[PDB]
């Protein structure tokens, strides 16, 4: 609460004093390596007490940005370039889902539009590439198309598919088994059994692929590359 | 590498230490 | 209020300082 | 000598005290802040015994992520935030074909439609910002507008344009000379010769522009500090004092860009 | 036909420094105000000016290599927005990508040589092409695209892929427009206090170097 | 159709002091000084504000005799600003203020002659 | 006014303060012997009245910041010369207190001007939206302007107060009325500037770059002096009374 924030700010004051002392000590010895412009990006960033809770068996790409109260289930994956920012409210990501590359799942930034609805993602939910989920709530075993732009107040029912490039307007419900596409989103066709089976299999395929990507991302950082960058003439 | 190489910067450090010590003594001795 | 009190007040005719301050360039 | 050793020891003591203060301040924060770590983002990364074949002259931005079986030709460039995930199948970027900022190029699972083929982007093609490519076969000398989405199965033929903010549906062929666009991605109009000249000039301009970014994103720490000092030193000028002193301060070559990126090639 | 590439043996596959946020191009150095919040994931290349109270969020790229890019007072560029400038615009006006005060740019917005007058709201997935003017006190709906040379009249709501007129904004909406920018500024200031002036990553670099000698 | 920026584009002919005629582009609804600033004829740092009280005739222009009837008449403030900065306290009878001329679609092809520059640093 | 406008701003800051203290010291050390038939008291009487009137009536017709500062300096010179016109210990003391307060206010105002001079501020309308971009620099400049005006709570009121007291001590009632009218006019054209910063809503804004540490500290110290001088004004009065007596013994 307010008592915790005071201790947090005092912690920043003391940490800043300590860092200044360390820089002064480096300057006496002649070193200037603190001036190096290193990237300050953190894949898991906290806002005071709100910190992302990521399951151990969940692949989060190093370039993905997860901020605030974000919950990641077991078997889920947040791929490269994703920005999952939930600060005013929570972003709940289920188990088996896959936020694919360059996707955005964020909550509203202000109360002017009204109440900030938390973003909820079900289980085995396939978010497409460059899909913007802004305060919506999708049920489990659903599919969100590539380039979709779901707005807030939107409920995507179980086994519901949002077509690629679609923009679902505010306070819209997609019924189960129906495909909604176009701008604005409108009913197009009913899902077939083959598409349902493919949707079910895509989640498992990406869950298995995320394990390989995590294994390739957990390897020790190469020292040859580090030495090569150090000596540039 | 346990040596500070810059002679001019070392003299500035010595002068700053002398200034701080002298200021403390000045505020204490008088 | 809107007449004699205002005209003889601060802005009905006391705004001649605009016709007086601008003449200081002489 | 002895004074230098004493000052070094004092600096060591000060560094130790500062790190202790940093630890104490971190403790008072409640250990809620996640500490910044060394960058673990790999620009080029292998997935399944497969390595990218980026050419020597290609400019790959440090924030880009070339992943898996990606083959990139000479003169092309991959810009900031761009992702080329070729883990499942092959991605082949042609010569001079630049993929712009935040663009995503990903290949299908080789079975998304049964007879899927790799993503073959041709030569001298330019792809706009935030575009999404998911298994297309863009032929050489083409234009994909920023924000355009190309689903799997589409083929952009030579000298064809996809309008910005379009959604090319699967198994859609854009004929040569058309400017197909819109969310349904329907026929808009025919391309004029000025548009073709513009496409070629934009491709060449981006080829010429990638070089300064490549030369800036690969500098060492020592060169960066020197360039920063020079930039600060020559930020503001005083011609009067220079004339009074009889000198003429000239901007160092490290702060001069080639005339091929200036708006109209300004030598002076 | 070549079908032949020559991999470079000095190419770096992992930059321990990460991506540098401020990328100067020759003598053009991006200028960021001390009151402005720029996310650590942001890339600012070329001549890009960020003013007081402004904020740039995660994944945004502001490449001012060709022309000038300016972000105004209390105007925000949200997540994963690409702002780029061209040499010239079709309309003949200068092609500098200029954003005035109290302008809210929604996420996934692609701005190129567009000029946005003060107190405007740009929706998500909006694309503003070369030489497009958005007049003051106007709102552009999410997912709306306007071709080059198009103009959004002041005080109107526009949306759609070939952006069309929807309705006329009331007084309450056109007066709450700057309040959204102020609220986003407050949120950006909340994010701004999480970062100290200097990072502590150089200690990790020194530890890594010590693990390999020097 | 749709709302084009060209729907409010005002074509003008501006003559810089050495007698060269170049075509400038402006927007109907903005001051003529803004239109001159786009190309760079008038230094934007000298007249950053389009306001009467923040002006010392740094935006002075010479409008054509036949092109002056299709303009609002000069106000008292405009004349007062014009007289003081003339360096001779004389009126040219065809010189207007750039910040006080608002472009209009009826001003298509107006010929304007920009006089020589004057110091404004301090 | 032309010299003040054309001179560089850091130069104008020095000429507005330093050449006045020394010259006023010389004038005092001339009055200690040159009081020949109260001849200077009449000359300074007319000069002070004319200076107050002309400064008040000329600073209302100024659109540039530096010309307004020059005319403010002329008006304050007249206000100080009020003390010369009344030759007494309490007149010289009022004169010295006015010099001190005016010098501090002038240093404050010129530091503020130099802070905005990095963005080439020339007109009063330029500092239009300063209450939005830098909402603390606007407060500091408004405090300085009110101190120039002579609003009671600020430090600029004490000098004018005690100068008017000294003027009424010698019995010059005509000086008091002229001072009052000039004070009204000055306060009007000083709050005119405060109107621009906070109340106007200009279409185009000018954004200024933040100042450095030296001017920030100087502004902070001078602004704390101006607002909180009335709480503890004893040392200034004591030193001023000691100086005034020591002019003769
Ligand atoms: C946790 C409980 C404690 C918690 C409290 C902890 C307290 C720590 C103890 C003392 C704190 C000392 C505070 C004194 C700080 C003074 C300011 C630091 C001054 C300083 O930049 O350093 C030297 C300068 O040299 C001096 O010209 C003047 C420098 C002379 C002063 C340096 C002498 C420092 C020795 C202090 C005695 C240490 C004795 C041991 C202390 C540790 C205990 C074991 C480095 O120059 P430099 O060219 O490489 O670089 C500077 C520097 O970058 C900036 O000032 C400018 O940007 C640049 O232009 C350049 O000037
Ligand atoms: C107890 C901590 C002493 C730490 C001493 C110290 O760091 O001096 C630097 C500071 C800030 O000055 P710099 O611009 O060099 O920032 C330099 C910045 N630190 C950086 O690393 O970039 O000086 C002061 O204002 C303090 C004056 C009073 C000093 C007592
Ligand atoms: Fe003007
Ligand atoms: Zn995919």
């Amino acid at each position: 609460g307010t008592l915790g924030r005071a201790f947090y700010s005092v912690g920043f004051w003391i940490r800043e004093t300590g860092q200044a002392l360390d820089r002064l000590g480096c300057r006496l010895q002649g070193k200037n390596y603190f001036r190096e412009q290193l990237s300050r990006h953190r894949t898991l960033m906290n806002v005071f007490d709100k910190a992302p809770i990521v399951d151990k068996e969940a692949f989060v790409a190093p370039s993905a940005s997860v901020i605030g109260d974000v919950h990641i289930g077991r078997g889920s994956s947040i791929w490269y370039g994703c920005v999952l920012r939930g600060d005013v409210n929570t972003v709940s990501v289920g188990s088996g889902t896959n936020i694919q590359d360059n996707s955005l799942v964020h909550v509203a930034k202000s109360n002017l539009s009204g109440k900030v609805h938390p973003t909820i993602i079900g289980d085995n939910v396939t978010i497409g590439h460059s899909a913007v989920l802004h305060g919506c709530t999708v049920e489990d075993e659903t599919f969100i198309g590539m380039g979709a732009t779901l707005l807030d107040g939107v409920v995507v029912e179980k086994h519901g598919m949002v077509a690629a490039g679609a923009l679902v307007r505010q306070n819209t419900r997609i019924p189960s088994g129906e495909v909604w596409g176009g701008n604005p989103a409108r009913f197009l066709r009913k899902l077939t059994d083959e598409e349902i089976a493919f949707i079910s299999q895509s989640a498992t395929n990406y869950s298995n692929l995320a394990q390989a990507h995590a294994a390739e991302n957990a390897k020790p950082l190469n020292v040859i590359e580090f030495e090569k960058v150090l000596r540039k003439k | 590498p346990k040596v500070s190489e810059d002679k001019n910067r070392n003299y500035a450090v010595v002068a700053g230490v002398v200034a701080i010590v002298g200021s403390i003594g000045w505020y204490l001795k008088a | 209020d809107k007449g004699a009190i205002e005209i003889l007040g601060p802005y009905g005719i006391s705004y001649t300082f605009r016709r007086l301050a601008e003449r200081i360039s002489q | 000598g002895t004074l230098g050793r004493a000052i070094y020891t004092v600096g060591n003591w000060i560094r130790g005290t500062g790190q202790a203060l940093d630890r104490v301040g971190s403790l008072l924060q409640g250990s809620h802040r996640i500490e910044e770590h060394l960058s673990r983002h790999r620009t080029l990364m292998n997935v399944f015994d497969k390595s990218p074949l980026v050419d020597k002259d290609v400019f790959v931005a440090p924030s880009a992520s070339v992943i898996g079986d990606v083959q990139i030709g000479k003169g092309s460039s991959i810009w900031y935030g761009c992702v080329l995930r070729g883990d499942v199948n092959n991605i082949s970027v042609g010569s001079g074909t630049n993929i712009q900022d935040n663009t995503l190029v990903h290949v299908a699972k080789t079975n998304i439609s049964g007879k899927v083929l790799p993503t073959l982007i041709g030569d001298n093609v330019t792809v706009g910002h935030s575009a999404v490519i998911h298994g297309c076969t863009v032929e050489d000398d083409a234009f994909v507008g920023m924000g355009a989405t190309l689903l799997d199965g589409v083929v952009v033929e030579k000298h064809a344009m996809v309008a910005a903010g379009s959604l090319v549906k699967q198994n859609t062929r854009i004929p040569s000379g058309e400017v197909w666009g819109g969310n349904p991605a329907k026929f808009m109009r025919k391309l004029t010769d000025e548009e073709i000249v513009y496409i070629s000039q934009s491709a060449k301009n981006y080829i010429n522009l990638a070089q300064i970014h490549a030369s800036e994103n690969s500098k060492s720490f020592e060169q960066i500090e020197v360039e920063r000092a020079l930039r600060k030193k020559y930020a503001r000028k005083d011609e009067d004092y220079d004339s009074m002193l009889g000198i003429t301060r000239e901007t160092p070559p490290e702060l001069i860009l080639p005339d091929n990126v200036l708006p109209g090639g300004k030598p002076v | 036909p070549k079908s032949q590439v020559t991999p470079s043996p000095d190419r770096v596959k992992w930059d321990y420094r990460g991506q540098r946020q401020i990328i100067p191009l020759g003598q053009w150095l991006p200028k960021v105000a001390v009151d402005a919040y720029v996310a650590p994931n942001v890339v600012l290349a070329g001549q890009v000016t960020v003013w007081d109270g402004s904020s740039v969020w995660n994944g945004a790229v502001l490449r001012g290599d060709l022309n000038k890019i300016t972000v105004g007072f209390c105007s925000n560029v949200q997540e994963r927005c690409v702002v780029h400038a061209a040499w010239s615009s079709p309309t003949g006006l200068p092609a500098q990508t200029l954003i005035d005060r109290y302008v809210t740019v929604g996420a996934y917005s692609l701005l190129r040589s567009c000029t946005i007058e003060p107190e405007c709201i740009i929706g998500q997935h909006s694309i503003l092409m070369e030489g497009s003017l958005v007049e003051t006190r106007s709102i552009l709906e999410a997912g709306s695209v306007l071709p080059p040379g198009r103009r959004i009249p002041s005080g109107e709501l526009w949306g759609g892929n070939p952006a069309r007129f929807i309705r006329t904004l009331t007084n309450e909406e056109t007066l709450e427009i700057p309040k959204l920018a102020v609220a986003i500024n407050h949120l950006s200031g909340d994010y701004f206090s999480e970062f100290l002036p200097y990072s502590t990553i150089y200690l990790e670099v020194e530890k890594f170097k010590k693990s390999l000698g020097i | 159709g749709s709302k084009k920026v060209s729907d409010r584009i005002v074509k003008l002919s501006a003559i810089d002091p050495d007698g060269y005629k170049q075509d400038i582009i402006g927007l109907s609804g903005q001051t003529l000084l803004r239109a001159l600033t786009h190309t760079g004829l008038i230094d934007p740092a000298s007249h950053r504000l389009d306001d009467i009280e923040a002006c010392s005739a740094e935006c002075e222009v010479q409008i054509a005799e036949e092109w002056l009837e299709k303009l609002p008449p000069r106000t008292y403030d405009e004349e007062y600003v014009l007289k003081r900065s003339s360096r001779s306290r004389i009126l040219n009878k065809h010189s207007r203020l750039g910040c006080q001329v608002v472009l209009t679609q009826e001003l298509q092809g107006m010929v304007v002659a920009v006089p020589e520059a004057k110091p404004w640093d301090i | 006014p032309d010299i003040y406008e054309g001179s560089p701003t850091p130069v104008t800051a020095f000429l507005s303060i330093a050449p006045k203290i020394s010259i006023f010291a010389n004038i005092l050390r001339v009055f200690i012997y040159g009081s020949y038939g109260a001849t200077l008291q009449q000359i300074f009487f007319f000069c002070s009245i004319a200076s107050m009137i002309l400064g008040a009536l000329a600073a209302m017709a100024q659109t540039k910041v530096k010309r307004l500062l020059a005319y403010s300096s002329i008006g304050h010179v007249g206000y100080i010369c009020i003390g010369f016109s009344c030759g007494t210990i309490e007149g010289i003391q009022s004169l010295l207190i006015g010099i001190f307060i005016y010098a501090l206010m002038t240093m404050d105002a010129f530091a503020i001007v130099l802070a905005l001079r990095q963005t080439r501020v020339k007109y009063i309308a330029d500092l239009g939206a300063l209450a939005k971009t830098n909402p603390i620099l606007a407060i500091t400049f408004s405090i300085t302007m009110f101190s120039y005006a002579g609003i009671p709570p600020l430090a600029g009121f004490c000098s004018k107060f005690y100068l008017f007291f000294a003027a009424l001590g010698c019995g010059a009632y005509f000086l008091a009325l002229v001072g009052v009218v000039t004070s009204v006019i000055g306060c009007f054209y000083y709050i005119r500037l405060v109107k621009r910063m906070f109340f106007d809503t200009p279409r185009t804004w000018i954004l200024y770059e933040p100042m450095d540490r030296n001017k920030s500290l100087l502004l902070a110290m001078t602004s704390f002096f101006i607002t909180l001088f009335l709480l503890y004004p004893s040392p200034l009065f004591s030193v001023t009374h000691q100086m005034a007596l020591s002019l003769y013994l």
